[PDB]
């Protein structure tokens, strides 16, 4: 990566599945080497290890470098030492987490444990952030009340929650979008949707212009035109 | 973090026990009020029934539906709501009078 | 900070993080047999962290004004705070 | 303190600050002295060495040492090992309650969670015993109405019940009184009240009798010519 970074003074992008085995790696070949465990067998030289290695993937001026990093963490445990002083050397993060894989919804990145500093007022526009903000807002609601709701009835629940959660659920079923690399899998066509689209369709769905069809018609699939399409074939 | 989530979690539903056990002593106590008026009621009514039987029982509709204004009585609301509905199939335009919010 | 404190300048002082420096210095620590607190880092790192934030201060007007001020700062993984840093 | 006991047989008062920062500096040297810990990282030397202070601070035949010792519960749980051996050490415990203190009453003290090796019976006189008793209950109440009043507001509280809320919220209020070192703050100055007169005003409340002193007139007040004052003083 130093190599194209440098020398042919290109830009690179780098792929790791997964980068845990590099911390893992150390910690077995560490107690045998006269070092002590740092806590939970992790090696002590933990710290500067996965630092060096985050500030030469770094970004100067004659190339910079676009980085997609896949970690592996044992039952989801993110207190652990490895798992969070990467989160640091991240600007941003797309936690993927177990229960949005079994409601049926790939991809399963979490909605509500995702951070960003590439998202801001300015960085892609004022409206850009005011539509996220929304959708954050949605879903921290419809998870404060899952209690409430399991514990009794709706009915017995108040009407303007309602309204939130009954949003909150349509915009959850809607984040997903088969691939077309697992369109075996998924057992749906893939589907994408641009940047500059995708605002659109969410903010739209927001404002309840597009809440009052099936909440299968936004499982899986894509942006705001596949929806309406899947409530016709719903529909029939 | 895990544990505490686990713990404040808990103390909700601890929270709403005792709201729901206290609720339900009251409910208790609302019951036989409700009771006794409700036999003085059915009492005086009888003997208007004595008559409609002898006179026979005979033949737009309005409908009426009665509720509390207070909540949490389970699916009362909404399963007295279904048997409104549908006898709103027997005429779509019908006038509802909805007693209790 | 303090050469400002002691000529008569206030000044403040971000500390960001004292978890990562405790992380440090329980690496360091053991390398050099000095045993994890509740933190990984051994147990007098309570001593290193309360002798570098009492260092901040306000002094006396025959002595001047200047006052460091400091923001000591703790990140918590998920908000735990019954840990020993 | 040990000399004012001893040589010249003087009667003293001990006290201390905060002793979790004792505790907390026994667990670092036997730790640094080389030695395994308990469990939690404390010091497995903690009972013999708390006990070895405590029968020290005590009454002889010659003088008298009394310590009320400041005791930080790290956060706020109080089963934690090294707290909870501490706990049966000290005689006399007071829980102290954030809760309490930004209510803006002062004492933080918890009526109900107030401890002291003479308590009760006639060992502090029948008459202030049964006036506690009284009070101990009273809270008690409000605390159990306080689920009917939230949601119902009344709808089962008795002619009876409301007349004992009124009583318990004027004990509630009758426990804050202003503090001299807070002339600095609140602008009241110190009070000191005698115990007959604490023991004989709160008993009037409870007999129904200061029901006619407002509920917010035992805020911030001293002994019984005060109370009186500032039920005047509130109503018009």
């Amino acid at each position: 990566a130093e190599y194209f970074r440098d020398e042919e003074g290109q830009d690179v992008l780098l792929f790791i599945d997964n980068i845990f085995r590099f911390t893992q790696a150390g910690s077995e070949v560490s107690a045998l080497l006269g070092r002590i465990p740092s806590a939970v067998g992790y090696q002590p030289t933990l710290a500067t290890d996965m630092g060096l290695l985050q500030e030469r993937i770094t970004t100067t001026k004659k190339g910079s470098v676009t980085s997609v990093q896949a970690v592996y963490v044992p039952a989801d445990d993110l207190t652990d030492p490895a798992p969070a002083t990467t989160f640091a050397h991240l600007d941003a993060t797309t936690v993927l987490s177990r229960g949005i894989s079994e409601l049926g919804i790939y991809p399963a990145v979490d909605p509500l444990d995702s951070k960003s500093r590439l998202l801001d007022a300015a960085v892609v526009g004022q409206e850009h952030y005011d539509v996220a903000s929304k959708v954050q807002e949605t879903l921290q609601t419809y998870k404060s009340l899952q209690d409430i709701i399991a514990i009794l009835g709706m009915d017995e629940l108040s009407e303007q929650d309602k309204l939130t959660v009954e949003r909150a659920r349509k915009i959850q079923r809607f984040l997903s979008q088969p691939f077309a690399v697992a369109e075996v899998f998924t057992g749906i066509p893939g589907k994408l949707v641009r940047l500059k689209d995708t605002v659109a369709s969410f903010k739209a769905v927001l404002e309840g212009k597009y809440d009052n069809i099936p909440e299968h018609a936004f499982y899986m699939v894509g942006g705001i035109e596949d929806v309406v399409a899947k409530a016709e074939k719903l529909a029939a | 973090a895990t544990l505490k989530e686990v713990e404040m979690r808990l103390k909700s539903i601890k929270n709403i026990e005792k709201i729901t056990k206290t609720m339900k002593i009251v409910a208790s106590t609302r019951l036989s009020k409700a009771e006794k008026a409700k036999i003085s009621a059915k009492k005086m009514d009888e003997a208007e029934q004595l008559f409609y039987k002898n006179a026979e029982t005979k033949n737009k509709e309005l409908i009426v539906a009665i509720t509390s204004d207070k909540g949490l009585c389970g699916s009362i609301h909404s399963q007295l709501a279904k048997a409104v509905r549908r006898h709103l199939n027997d005429q779509p335009n019908a006038d509802i009078v909805t007693i209790g919010d | 900070g303090e050469w400002f404190r002691d000529n008569g300048k206030h000044a403040l002082i971000v500390y960001d993080d004292l978890s990562k420096q405790a992380v440090a210095y329980r690496q360091l620590s053991l390398l050099l047999r000095r045993p994890p607190g509740r933190e990984a880092y051994p147990g007098d790192v309570f001593y290193l962290h309360s002798r570098l934030l009492e260092r901040a201060a306000k002094l006396s007007e025959k002595e001047g004004s200047g006052s460091l001020t400091a923001l000591p700062v703790i990140e918590t993984q998920g908000g735990d705070v019954s840990a020993y840093i």
